[PDB]
């Protein structure tokens, strides 16, 4: 029985070696998608959403680079596209993806002796790849995914400052 | 025995008939059943097509089935009667044959038939029954309203 | 459920017992046509065939002839039918002469006397049928 | 062991029956009774939302079946004689027709099931598996119906219509 | 999705397709249990079922919008 | 088994009442088929009588039957049963008959009429054979009266003054 859903049996592929494992796979994607591919995708989305959340919050608070538009994060995409300097953020993304994801993706698909998904060996400071720091990475990334989804769909809906709620801190704190 | 039995009603025979009747009587009953079904299917198809598509006779004959036949010339009726009579004398000779199988102008007792043949025969029979009811309904509607089937549906 | 089987239970004869070839309707119609009917003499076979063909031979010449739009359209059609029937029975006679060279049986289409009787019946029947069709088309106002 | 299956198996988050297993029969009787009245009330709400009887509710009064709303106001707009008739009908049906307790409180029939109040003339499934499944769906529908009926009652108390704002 | 009628129609079409579908002779309408379908086919049972459910839902929604029923 | 079947109404005769001898020459399967037809007529007649009583008395839904055709239940109820009905879209009528046909196809495949003489899969209210036969006889008598009642109602409304009362 899975630890997360106590009325279903966990898949055999999940086991307990992977970081962030909680037996949560009710519809068993792990049989139709390789777990390493799924983990690489999970970590990629998690990292992109962490960066997106912190960048959105910074730009909304007002942290702006010189010569850039002085706009909120909701209109920042359109403003940057109009002003021009937004393809040079795609260019490093282009080289990183084409020269690290495609080879790593084909290694995960084909090679048996390949690094696990989301492992680029990126440890400049040597902080450590412990299983505590992988669990923390995964938990923060999942929280950032949900938080970014909420932030975008609330900012577009309400068109308000940082809280992205209609009333403000009053909705997070009804006592106010 | 025969092929007519079907799922919705089973062997439908409330009023005897089948028992206490000769094999010749049973063959006559099935021949009449198949003839009625076939003629009724022809009548239903003819009425349905001639309601909205009647190019013959310069398109002047009415869509009413009970008046189109009145307007048809005498020679056409005589030729139709001659054709039907020729088909019926062939049926009579088939009856006189010693290996008659009620309704089977194809033979079909001289080939290795299986249950699919019986199923298709039942398909013919049930379509004939449905057409038997439908054609009489069409004629009664034409007499009552004066409109044909599709004109009534309009 | 096979419906095409060997002809007369002979797989090695060049034929098949299809519904078209062997069905009861085909057997009845063919066997009851005059050329195959039982008990008919060769004269009677020829007579029936003759009237059947001479009745319809007039029509093409009458309607689609050169003198269709003429007062003598039907007479010309009948003369054309008579000429075609003359050619047909000449063909029949020479066919009998070529095929049934030596024969003494008679009363059989595959014999000289029987084929001569068949040709005679065909000639008389065709002339009579063409004449009857002429009379009917003259009195077409009846129908 | 009837009641207990589903997403959550036994579910006694305060341990009532665990502390007092002798009272499980009484609690089952009360649950079934509440579920039955709840199913009746929910069906009444759904069917009154669409269909209203034609005729005078009372000739003496000026109120028809069509003027009543579907809620507390609808129940309020009934003559006191009609309300008393409803009350005594419920009283007879619950005291002499379908008494859950043979005698006093906490005295449900030991031979019969806790909610076995129907007489001889009733639908009975002579199969243990089918009977168990049908009783399980009975009690579960009772739970869902009574939660939903509390929802309807609170919505109609607050706004006036059982359906909440969309 | 915008309208509650549209959501209801799409959900009903998806549920109907999932109930009445059959893969290799196995289906809920044909008395195959949910657990056996889940083990035999996996999430391919939901993916194909909901894909065809969306196709038929689109067909019926567009037809009803054309007819003015919606 | 004409005597085996339940339905002998003591009011008309202590035994089976078959004046024209239509069951004298009949098969057991066809007897079951005829009983199934009798029961289906009975059950349709009771429901039709109750529907007539509800629609004629003024009972109707609160709504519109077709948004694209400007129809309402109140108009059908005000018109009357014979008319109001005529006042329904043909598409809705075909949908009703299609649902009934789906139910009948499923039930006849599951419970063939000749095999089961109207005994579908609904659960039974009593297992005592005496009460079982009494309930079956009561069903048949009520359904016979329902047939007579629905035809009487039809003749009353279609032809005025054709039944003494017509409540
Ligand atoms: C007139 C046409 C006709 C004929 C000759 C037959 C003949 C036959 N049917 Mg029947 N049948 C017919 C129409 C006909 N059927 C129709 C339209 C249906 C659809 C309901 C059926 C449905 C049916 C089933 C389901 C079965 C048969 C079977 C049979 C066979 C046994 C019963 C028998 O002897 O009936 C004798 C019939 C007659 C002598 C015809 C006249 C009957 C009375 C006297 C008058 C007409 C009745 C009534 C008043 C209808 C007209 C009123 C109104 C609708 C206009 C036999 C070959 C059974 C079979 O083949 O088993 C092997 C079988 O299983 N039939
Ligand atoms: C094949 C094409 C063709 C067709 C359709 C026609 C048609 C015609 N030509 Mg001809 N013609 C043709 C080629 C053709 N021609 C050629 C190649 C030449 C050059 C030599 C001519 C030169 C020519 C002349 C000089 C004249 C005609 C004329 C005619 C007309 C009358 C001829 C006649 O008496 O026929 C007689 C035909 C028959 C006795 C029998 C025809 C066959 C029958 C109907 C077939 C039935 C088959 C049946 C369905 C089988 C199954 C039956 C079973 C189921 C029972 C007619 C319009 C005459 C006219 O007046 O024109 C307006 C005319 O003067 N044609
Ligand atoms: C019950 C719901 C429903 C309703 C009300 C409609 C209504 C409609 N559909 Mg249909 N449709 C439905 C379900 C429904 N659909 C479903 C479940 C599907 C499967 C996805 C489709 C797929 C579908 C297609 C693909 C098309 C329609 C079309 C139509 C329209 C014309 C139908 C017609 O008479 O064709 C005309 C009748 C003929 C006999 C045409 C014959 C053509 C061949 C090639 C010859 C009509 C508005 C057609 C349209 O033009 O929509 C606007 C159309 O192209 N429908
Ligand atoms: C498309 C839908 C549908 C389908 C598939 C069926 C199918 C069936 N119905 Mg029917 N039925 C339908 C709609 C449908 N019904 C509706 C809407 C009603 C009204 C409630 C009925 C009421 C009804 C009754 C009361 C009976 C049937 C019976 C039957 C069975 C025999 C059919 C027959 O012999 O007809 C033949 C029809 C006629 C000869 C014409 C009758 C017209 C009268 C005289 C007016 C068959 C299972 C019979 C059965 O089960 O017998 C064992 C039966 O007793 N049906
Ligand atoms: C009031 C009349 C009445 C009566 C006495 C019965 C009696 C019966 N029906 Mg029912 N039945 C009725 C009306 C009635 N029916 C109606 C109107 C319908 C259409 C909805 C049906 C549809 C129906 C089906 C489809 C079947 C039955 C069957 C049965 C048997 C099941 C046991 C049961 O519950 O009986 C006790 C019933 C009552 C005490 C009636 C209570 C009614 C009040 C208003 C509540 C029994 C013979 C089954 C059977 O085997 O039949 C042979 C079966 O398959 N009935
Ligand atoms: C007597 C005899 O002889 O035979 C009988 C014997 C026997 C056994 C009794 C039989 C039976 C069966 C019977 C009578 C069964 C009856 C069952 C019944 C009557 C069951 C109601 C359920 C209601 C529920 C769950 C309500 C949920 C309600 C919910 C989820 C809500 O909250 C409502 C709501 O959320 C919505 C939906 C919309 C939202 O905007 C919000 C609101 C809050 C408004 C037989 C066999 O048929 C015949
Ligand atoms: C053996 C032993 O020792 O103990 C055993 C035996 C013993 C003691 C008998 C037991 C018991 C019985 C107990 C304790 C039962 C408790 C029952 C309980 C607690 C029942 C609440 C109902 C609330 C309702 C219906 C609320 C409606 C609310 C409605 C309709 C409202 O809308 C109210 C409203 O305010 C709102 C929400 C908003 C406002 O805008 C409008 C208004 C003002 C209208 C136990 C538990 O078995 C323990
Ligand atoms: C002196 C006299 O009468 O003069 C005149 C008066 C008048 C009025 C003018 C006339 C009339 C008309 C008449 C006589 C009309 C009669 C009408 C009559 C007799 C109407 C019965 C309805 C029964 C129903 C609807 C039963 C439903 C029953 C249902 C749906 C159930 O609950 C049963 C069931 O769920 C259970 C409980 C258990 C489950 O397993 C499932 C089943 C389905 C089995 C006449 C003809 O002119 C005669
Ligand atoms: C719970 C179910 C129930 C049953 C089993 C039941 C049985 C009987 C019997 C048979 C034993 C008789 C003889 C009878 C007679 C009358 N009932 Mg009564 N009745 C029930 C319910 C209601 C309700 C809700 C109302 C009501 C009424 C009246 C009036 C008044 C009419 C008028 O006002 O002109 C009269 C004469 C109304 C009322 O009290 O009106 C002031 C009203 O609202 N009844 N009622
Ligand atoms: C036997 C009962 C019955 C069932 C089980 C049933 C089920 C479903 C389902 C499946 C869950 C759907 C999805 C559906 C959809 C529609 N039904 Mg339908 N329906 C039934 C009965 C009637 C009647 C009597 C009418 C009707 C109609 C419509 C219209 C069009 C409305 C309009 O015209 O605006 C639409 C779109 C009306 C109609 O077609 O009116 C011309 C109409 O009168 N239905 N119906
Ligand atoms: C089968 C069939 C068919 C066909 C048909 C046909 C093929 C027909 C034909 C027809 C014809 C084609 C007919 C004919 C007739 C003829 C006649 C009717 C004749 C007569 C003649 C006569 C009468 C003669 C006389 C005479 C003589 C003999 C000699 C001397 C002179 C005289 C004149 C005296 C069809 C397709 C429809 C389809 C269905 C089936
Ligand atoms: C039936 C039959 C058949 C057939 C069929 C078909 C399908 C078809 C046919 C066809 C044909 C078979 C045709 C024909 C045609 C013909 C023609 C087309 C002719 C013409 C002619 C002419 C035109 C002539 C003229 C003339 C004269 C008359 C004389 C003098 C000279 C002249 C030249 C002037 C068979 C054999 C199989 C078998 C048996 C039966």
């Amino acid at each position: 029985k899975s630890k997360s859903i106590p009325f279903l049996e966990a898949p055999p592929a999940l086991d307990g070696t992977m970081a962030g494992d909680k037996g949560f796979d009710p519809m068993r994607l792990s049989e139709v998608v390789p777990i390493q591919w799924a983990r690489e995708a999970e970590l990629k989305h998690a990292r992109i959403c962490m960066l997106a959340v912190v960048g959105w919050v910074a730009v909304d608070l007002g942290f702006t680079v010189p010569y850039a538009p002085q706009v909120s994060s909701l209109a920042a995409h359109d403003a940057a596209v109009e002003k021009g300097a937004f393809l040079f953020l795609l260019f490093p993304i282009a080289v990183v993806e084409v020269l690290a994801g495609i080879p790593k993706c084909f290694q995960i698909m084909n090679d048996p002796n390949a690094a696990p998904g989301g492992d680029y060996k990126f440890d400049p400071l040597g902080i450590g790849a412990s299983a505590d720091m992988q669990e923390k990475e995964i938990s923060n990334g999942r929280l950032a995914m949900m938080a970014f989804s909420g932030i975008v769909t609330q900012a577009a809906l309400t068109q308000a400052p940082f809280p992205y709620t209609y009333n403000g801190m009053s909705d997070l704190v009804p006592v106010l | 025995d025969m092929v007519g039995a079907c799922k919705p009603l089973g062997f439908f025979d409330p009023l005897g008939f089948s028992k206490d009747a000769s094999p010749a009587s049973m063959a006559k009953f099935r021949e009449a059943e198949l003839k009625h079904g076939r003629v009724a299917m022809l009548a239903c198809a003819g009425m349905i097509t001639a309601d909205k598509f009647h190019p013959l006779y310069d398109g002047k004959l009415s869509s009413n089935p009970l008046l189109a036949i009145a307007q048809v010339p005498k020679l056409g009726l005589l030729q139709i009667l001659l054709f039907i009579g020729f088909m019926e004398v062939f049926g009579i000779l088939n009856s006189r044959r010693p290996d008659y199988k009620p309704g089977d102008f194809l033979g079909s007792s001289q080939w290795d038939t299986t249950e699919v043949w019986d199923n298709y025969q039942l398909r013919e029979l049930n379509n004939g029954r449905l057409a038997m009811f439908a054609s009489i309904g069409m004629l009664t509607h034409a007499y009552i309203t004066g409109k044909g089937p599709l004109e009534l549906l309009d | 459920s096979e419906f095409v089987k060997p002809f007369n239970n002979d797989p090695f004869v060049g034929n098949l017992s299809t519904p078209v070839t062997t069905s009861t309707a085909t057997k009845l119609y063919l066997g009851n046509l005059p050329i195959y009917r039982k008990g008919l003499s060769p004269l009677m076979r020829g007579l029936e065939v003759g009237m059947a063909h001479g009745y319809f031979l007039i029509g093409p010449f009458y309607i689609l002839g050169p003198l269709r739009n003429s007062p003598n359209a039907l007479l010309v059609g009948l003369f054309s039918a008579y000429g075609l029937i003359i050619i047909l029975t000449l063909a029949l006679t020479i066919y009998g002469l070529a095929s049934f060279q030596d024969n003494s049986t008679g009363s059989n289409l595959e014999s000289s006397k029987g084929w001569r009787s068949f040709t005679s019946g065909f000639t008389v029947g065709a002339l009579g049928g063409a004449s009857v069709a002429y009379v009917l088309l003259n009195n077409v106002s009846f129908f | 062991e009837l009641g207990a299956t589903g997403p959550l198996g036994y579910w006694d988050p305060l341990g009532f029956s665990t502390k007092q297993p002798e009272r499980f029969a009484r609690y089952r009787a009360v649950e079934l009774k509440h579920g039955r009245i709840a199913m009746a009330a929910c069906t009444g709400y759904f069917v009154q939302s669409v269909l209203r009887w034609p005729g005078y509710l009372s000739t003496s009064a000026g109120v028809k079946f069509s003027d009543l709303p579907n809620g507390i106001a609808g129940f309020a707009k009934i003559p006191p004689l009609g309300l008393a008739q409803i009350f005594l009908f419920i009283g007879l049906m619950e005291a002499f027709t379908w008494p859950f307790y043979q005698g006093g409180l906490g005295k449900v029939p030991e031979g019969k099931l806790p909610g076995d109040v129907a007489g001889d003339l009733w639908v009975r499934y002579s199969d243990p598996e089918v009977k168990k499944h049908k009783l399980n769906v009975e009690i579960n529908n009772g739970r869902a119906a009574m939660m939903g009926s509390l929802g309807m009652l609170m919505h109609d108390h607050i706004l006036g219509t059982w359906i909440p704002p969309g | 999705a915008y309208s509650i009628p549209k959501a209801f129609i799409m959900m009903f079409c998806n549920v109907l397709v999932i109930s009445t579908m059959t893969i290799q002779g196995k289906g809920l309408a044909k008395g195959t249990p949910h657990d056996e379908m889940v083990e035999s086919f996996g999430i391919t049972w939901l993916l194909a079922g909901t894909a065809l459910g969306h196709i038929v839902g689109a067909g019926t929604i567009l037809g009803c919008s054309t007819a003015g029923i919606l | 088994g004409v005597e085996d079947m339940v339905g002998a109404s003591v009011e008309v005769s202590n035994k089976v009442w078959d004046p024209l001898k239509l069951s004298a020459k009949m098969d057991e399967g066809n007897l079951n088929l005829v009983r199934a037809a009798e029961l289906k007529h009975c059950r349709v007649a009771m429901l039709a009588t109750v529907g007539w009583a509800w629609t004629a008395t003024g009972t109707h839904f609160e709504g519109m039957l077709s948004t694209s055709q400007g129809i309402s239940f109140a108009d059908a109820c005000a018109a009357g049963p014979l008319l109001g009905a005529a006042k329904v879209p043909a598409v809705g009528v075909w949908q009703i008959i299609a649902a009934i046909g789906a139910l009948e196809v499923f039930w006849e495949n599951k419970y063939p009429a000749s095999e089961c003489a109207g005994n579908f899969g609904v659960p039974w209210v009593t297992s005592d054979p005496a009460k079982m036969k009494e309930i079956q006889l009561a069903e048949l008598k009520n359904g016979r009266l329902a047939m007579i009642g629905i035809i009487s109602f039809a003749c009353a409304e279609s032809i005025p003054g054709s039944v003494p009362f017509y409540p």
